[PDB]
């Protein structure tokens, strides 16, 4: 009996008050689930291309602004003129510009050197961005086939190529697939198989900020468990310079003085940016790493301003502070804020009122304002990417970046609040009892200003066991070519000689799990750091360390050519055959299917010890009386692992003997049936 | 998250005890009640009894049929519930479910084959089935218990194929008859796994 | 007195359309609280149940929202908006206002709607080394009919078991195995089925 | 001032002079009046508008994903109204060559 | 409390049911909440305006 | 959506009855029980008491300081909530809150001003306040009912003003002091609109 | 016995600050159905109240989630992770476990944090055409001081002087108090504040 009901009452109560638990939590995750950031990119004005090597930019207070670019072919000659007024002529003297913007890497893709020629830039900047973010992430590139995972890039459309009317003389048909903004997010998204959702954003200078919240927001609703967000602003002709000099805009020397007295102009850069964006929960479910949490990001307009491209005050105020809201969070959570810091003389000082407007009206300790453009200079569409990766820099390494040419805080701004620190200096930013949380805000010439709010990545990765093992684990290690192959043996060598005391097994895992298995593969069992370095620099040389390159070259459309002649050397054990799925399903299937008429099985000679077999060992070719029915059958199970395994075949044919071989591999068959 | 399996079947004759125990992890056990539902096979289930929370303290309902021979308790520190079976008799042999609540069985575990049979392993008796002149196929009589999986051509015919279901006799033994209807001399293996009666069969009309 | 709860029994479900469950009740399952005391429950074929809905109208967490179910007093509609592949089981229409529960219903097997087959009548004398190793057991085969509602009559009853198993996905029918256990001396002395398929009875013997 | 997101489906199409030789009077404009950035930066700013203005790009696709879009800026609630369509409108005869 | 066992904790039940049904609501009104179509503005070929 | 809004609100003297009627629209009345709380002016609230609802049927509980005063009845066909008054006294002098629930008060109404007080509506009397040589004021002392604003510079000075609160003493009148802290001869007003006694006073030291 | 429900009363609350509500219960008020039953209330300064938090933790729709609370068999803790210039008013701590509701508890009316400041002892004789009018009102004005801990003494004692406090304004986020002495004809022929704003008593007479 129930006492009455109160049973039944009460365990109603314990049945709806736990259904209230489980969809206001989902309201949580649905609306304001802290998404993470996996693996950073950036390839950034100046030297850097890693998001290490910014850092190393900003810590020690680089400016990336040198010169204008000559790779391009640029005239260089008309880019300038005495009168201010010219038609042709830019007015920035320099300005930090990608010196490896100009290469791009057909054959690593499925590119053609005519379809890469035509290939903007942006795009191109794009392709190896997203390889390298993912490489960065432990998560093989290749791996991500027909998954989803939405692309959201930002760029510029300007211009690169000839007129589309006139054509060209060897591009023709690929420049559409080059100039336009539309397949910057496609392209990426074919290359590496991504069937998300595939948005290439377009709202100048907040491109970037803007296309991590669409990812943010695609997250949160479910669309896809992983997002490619990014922006990018590659400079390919001078144009954009010569007419952002028409309204007098650009600063001279091209260095963006955010904050200063000596603005005059917000100069320009070229850069490229990249991030990996997906929920926490998906992160530490299936281990992806946290670098940083992206909680809350907003998107407004500036709406009816002093023009089109006058920024605006209360909007900058109603997105920064509707960002808080939306995460949760608020001014007094926010320890160092990444504002715009174009640079420019009119849009710094309402920018700064904004901020002391949304912050600091109501702070407990000085906000450490910060500009990512003072280091690099306006990236335009790579501009609020750029903010985030210095964000998490700084999270990562605890320590605030300086805001170069900032020392002369500018005298338009009211400073005698306190609540708003200009980082002229470098201000340690340690982990405490507060989450670490910081705001980037980009305020695009169109109108649209958007901020998001980066909290520190939740320490709880803290808890790892330590322990010691027997286990050689092979350090595999793949590329395109063979120059590939000896650079990334180089390249390993050099991070692992000067990032030393890396455990060999650590390093074994993350070259494993989280490099894609390309067709140019070599490997090798370190016993030492030292013994596994030489075999790097004997790689990098180019000597045979192992004499084992394993070559191929696609995996789409593929036809399964079937040539015999003697192959398939019998070099199996225990453990091998039970490594892949696929792989001993084909053994076992082979294995049962000829009960009747034939009771050899391949299985005590396959999971035999081969270590006691390479001493009578002889070639393929003459043993073809052992070897061809061990031919049939592993030919079987390796046509059958090959055809999913990172292949997506077209189809299946018999170069030699391979003809009934892969008609076995079509079904009509029985037990007496395929035994005969 | 939450989880609770159970533990503790067997194959028994009647008149003997057995062991049903539920694992709690995920919540705290004090809170519900437990209860323990069981599962006729091929038809619907049919509840036992519960025990109500130590901090109402409550008495322990059990189904009319269960009066005086099965009890349940529960305990927090080590979080097992407990059902137990004493003096089993044939209508036991089901498969029984743990619910969480008294009256609200909001959450069930996947279920413990508690079989009281008055069989004990033995081999099958395999007998073909002559088509009139169709379909063809071939009875597996007198078998326990029943984790026997047929298949025709040794598995290399699929389309058209049945495994009937384990038949209940009243001698405590198990029926099954597996058929494939198509027109033509067919192979068909049973193979009873604690026995290890590997059978194959040649049929003809 | 104990409620009595029929929920209507047999409802077929094919994927992509709306159905309805109702159930009965002999008084008011509605309390003074305003709230039904009424539980819905699907039973998995092959695995554990889940809960659909309580209150009579409340849904439940972890299942999707397409559960949808409201009701009268007496009167209740577990009101199912679709099915899928997925959607078909047991339904049990389990009450709350009178502990014990007791047993949960006889239960609403649904299944994949589709039209009426033809049910195949198949008698299979059984083998003669069987009637030589002390038993005998003739089979009236029955296979792709649907829905379940036939019974295999022995003439020429009382000895034959009942086999029924579940639905198959890319052909949706049904096959039924009528056992005729039987012992030595009585075999010299027909299996008919009564299924919508058809309208006469069908006759064949051993 | 009130919250109302604009979503432009675009192309970006060549209209008249390249950026680096800038007409006589059309000389600051021909990427703040080009670039497909601003084409709803230009609805946002004259309606007096204050929300997302975003420009999508997905080719023949791009209007749709700007519906889906402020479906979804809509459905979690960011602009009170949303503002979403598409256009081609090829001044040179390029995307046809 | 009074008669029976329970007026004060009905209440419990009711005001978690509403809750539960106002949180669910809104997770279909932020995920399948029906937009709206107010008004339509086309350029087309064909003269269409 | 859903409303509790009251109605019944007037000005009595100790001794007689007042109407309090609770409107309820938006969802089924017969299910929640309805509840009355009063809540003493500047200080803290106080449950009255309350119904048990028609399918519970139940009684109804009061407080201890209302018992054999005030009776609460409801209806389902007219949906309106009623709180009785009878034999009132000054203590109820209050806001009473319609309340959705006999135990959890979890919707509540804008609140009706019951107001039980010995005084009759009269016109008050404004004395001005000398400052010592500084903050200038002018009291309101003996005006009934409270419907009084009072503003400085005839709704000119804004920084600093004040307008105290309803004050109660024995005799049923109430005390309003305006006071602006500056230093310097100010105009003070204080408009009551029942008796339309519009006093302007001109203070010094 | 009555259940005595205490909270800490008199926490102040600044915007953008996490700030936590305790409360005390003379007996367990968690049941044997494993819930507690108390009720968490705020009242509006001006018009009607709203529901935070019931079973102690369970937050009610409408109010945003920043409401959150928890607690232990005794010990609750309404624990508000953050407040602004809205979230000011008076917090009721009221337990729900023995009807009748009569005590919802004195109240912790909350206001805006901010630095001690000093109370202005503003001490103002009455005006003589009062003292000629039939009555006699001496008020020791207080004005700008924050929190209220203070009380008008009366020397040369004290009973006659009543209590006008007002709530809290927006922009000076002060306080002040009307000590009204309401006097007779014949004894006409000193007040004091107590505030943590100063140490010594403050003495001004009229």
């Amino acid at each position: 009996m129930a006492s009455t009901d109160s049973e039944k009452v009460a365990e109603y109560l314990r049945r709806a008050t736990l259904d209230l638990r489980a969809a206001r939590q989902r309201i949580r995750e649905l609306e304001g689930e802290p998404v993470a950031v996996v693996a950073m990119a950036c390839r950034l004005p100046g030297g850097v291309s890693t998001p290490e090597e910014f850092w190393e930019l900003l810590s020690e207070g680089r400016d990336a602004v040198a010169g204008l670019p000559t790779d391009r072919g640029w005239d260089l000659d008309s880019l300038f003129h005495p009168d201010p007024t010219r038609s042709g002529t830019a007015h920035q003297r320099g300005g930090g510009f990608l010196t490896e913007a100009t290469a791009f890497d057909p054959a690593f893709f499925g590119m053609s050197p005519r379809e890469a020629l035509a290939v903007d830039p942006q795009q191109r900047l794009m392709l190896e961005l997203s390889w390298e973010v993912l490489e960065r992430a432990g998560i093989p590139p290749t791996s991500l086939q027909a998954s989803p995972t939405g692309v959201f890039v930002g760029l510029i459309p300007q211009e690169y190529g000839p007129r589309l009317a006139e054509g060209g003389e060897g591009v023709e048909g690929y420049l559409m697939t080059g100039t336009t903004t539309s397949v910057a997010s496609g392209r990426i998204a074919y290359t590496l198989g991504l069937e998300g959702p595939a948005i290439s954003v377009d709202t100048a200078c907040s491109s970037s900020l803007v296309a991590v919240h669409l990812a943010c927001q695609s997250l949160r609703r479910g669309e896809s468990s992983l997002a490619m967000a990014g922006g990018v602003t590659v400079m390919p002709t001078p144009g954009m310079l010569v007419d952002f000099s028409r309204m007098n805009s650009l600063a001279p020397d091209g260095r963006c003085k955010a904050f200063s007295a000596g603005a005059n102009g917000f100069g320009m850069a070229e850069g490229a940016g990249m991030l990996l964006l997906e929920r926490l929960s998906d992160a530490r479910r299936n281990g992806h790493p946290v670098l940083a949490v992206l909680r809350g990001t907003a998107v407004n307009s500036d709406g009816a301003s002093n023009g089109l491209s006058a920024p605006n005050g209360r909007a900058q105020v109603r997105v920064i502070q509707q960002a808080l809201a939306e995460s949760g969070l608020g001014p007094a959570d926010i320890d160092a804020v990444e504002a715009h810091g174009t640079g420019t003389r009119l849009g710094d000082p309402i920018e700064a009122r904004a901020l002391f407007e949304a912050y600091g009206r109501d702070r407990e300790q000085p906000l450490h304002l910060g500009s990512v453009k003072s280091n690099l200079g306006h990236t335009q569409a790579a501009a609020g990417v750029a903010g985030v990766i210095k964000m998490v820099l700084a999270m990562r390494a605890g320590t605030l970046p300086r805001t170069l040419h900032a020392s002369e805080r500018s005298k338009e701004i009211d400073w005698s609040s306190g609540a708003i620190s200009l980082l002229d200096e470098p201000e340690p930013w340690p982990a405490g009892a507060r989450p670490r949380r910081a705001g980037v805000s980009s305020f695009g010439i169109s109108g649209t200003n958007a901020h998001a709010i980066i909290e520190e990545a939740p320490q709880v990765v803290e808890g790892e066991r330590v322990e010691a093992g027997d286990v050689v684990a092979p350090w595999v290690l793949s590329a395109s070519s063979a120059e590939g192959l000896r650079a990334q043996a180089a390249r390993l060598a050099a991070h692992l000689r000067e990032h030393p005391g890396q455990d060999p097994r650590d390093i074994a895992y993350s070259l494993a799990t989280g490099r894609a298995a390309l067709p140019h593969r070599a490997a090798f069992a370190p016993v030492d750091e030292s013994a596994a370095l030489r075999v790097l620099d004997g790689l990098a040389t180019g000597n045979a360390d192992g004499a084992a390159v394993g070559t191929s070259r696609a995996q789409q459309r593929a036809v399964f050519v079937f040539p015999g002649q003697g192959w398939q050397w019998a070099g199996m054990a225990v453990d091998l055959l039970d490594t892949s799925p696929v792989f001993a399903a084909a053994l076992r299937e082979c294995a049962d299917a000829l009960e009747p008429h034939l009771d050899f099985e391949v299985i005590p000679f396959l999971r035999a010890e081969a270590a006691r077999r390479e001493q009578d060992a002889a070639l393929s070719t003459e043993r073809v009386d052992v070897v061809q029915p061990v031919m049939f059958a592993v030919m079987v199970s390796l046509a059958s692992m090959w055809r999913a395994h990172g292949v997506e075949p077209a189809a299946v044919i018999g170069h030699s003997q391979g003809e009934i071989a892969a008609a076995c591999v079509a079904g009509a068959l029985s037990l007496d049936d395929a035994a005969r | 998250e939450v989880q609770l399996v159970q533990s503790g079947g067997g194959l028994v004759q009647p008149g003997r005890s057995l062991r049903l125990s539920c694992t709690a992890s995920g919540f705290t056990f004090g809170d519900y009640a437990m209860s323990w539902v069981r599962q006729a096979p091929g038809k619907g289930l049919e509840w036992v009894g519960f025990i109500r929370s130590k901090a109402y303290g409550g008495t322990t309902e059990y189904a009319a049929s269960v009066k005086g021979r099965f009890t349940i308790s529960r305990d927090d520190s080590k979080s097992i519930a407990y059902l137990q079976m004493n003096s089993l008799k044939t209508e036991d042999t089901a498969v029984y479910y743990c619910t969480r609540g008294g009256t609200l069985f909001d959450y069930w575990g996947q279920g413990t084959l508690v079989t009281v049979s008055s069989a004990s392993t033995k081999g099958p008796s395999v007998f073909p089935l002559a088509p009139s002149s169709a379909a063809l196929g071939c009875l597996v009589k007198d078998y326990f218990p029943e984790p026997v999986t047929v298949s025709w051509n040794s598995g290399a015919l699929t389309s058209g194929v049945h495994t009937f279901p384990a038949v209940l006799q009243s001698s405590g033994l198990y029926s099954l008859s597996s058929v494939v209807t198509v027109p033509s001399t067919y192979i068909c293996n049973v193979n009873h796994k604690p026995s290890n009666t590997k059978v194959d069969k040649k049929v003809e009309p | 007195d104990v409620v009595m709860t029929q929920s209507p029994l047999s409802l077929p479900v094919t994927p992509g359309e709306p159905a309805s469950i109702s159930c009965r009740s002999s008084q008011s399952l509605l309390h003074s609280n305003g709230y039904n005391y009424l539980d819905w429950y699907l039973q998995k074929p092959g695995q554990s149940p889940q809960l659909l809905i309580y209150l009579g109208s409340n849904r439940a967490s972890g299942v999707p929202d397409r559960f949808s179910g409201s009701g009268s007093g007496t009167d209740f509609t577990l009101k199912i908006s679709r099915v899928e592949a997925e959607d078909v089981g047991v339904y049990y229409c389990m009450q709350s206002l009178q502990t014990p529960r007791l047993t949960f219903g006889p239960g609403t097997k649904v299944d994949i709607k589709r039209t009426v087959a033809a049910p195949s009548v198949f008698i299979f004398p059984p083998s003669d080394e069987q009637l030589k190793s002390g038993t005998a057991s003739v089979v009236c085969l029955l296979n792709n009919f649907y829905p379940r509602g036939a019974k295999v009559q022995w003439k020429v009853s009382g000895n034959s078991q009942e086999s029924v198993t579940e639905q198959d996905s890319k052909d949706s029918t049904y096959s039924l195995s009528s056992t005729l256990t039987l012992s030595k001396a009585d075999y010299e002395k027909a299996c008919e089925v009564t299924h919508q398929g058809l309208s006469s009875p069908v006759t064949k013997s051993f």
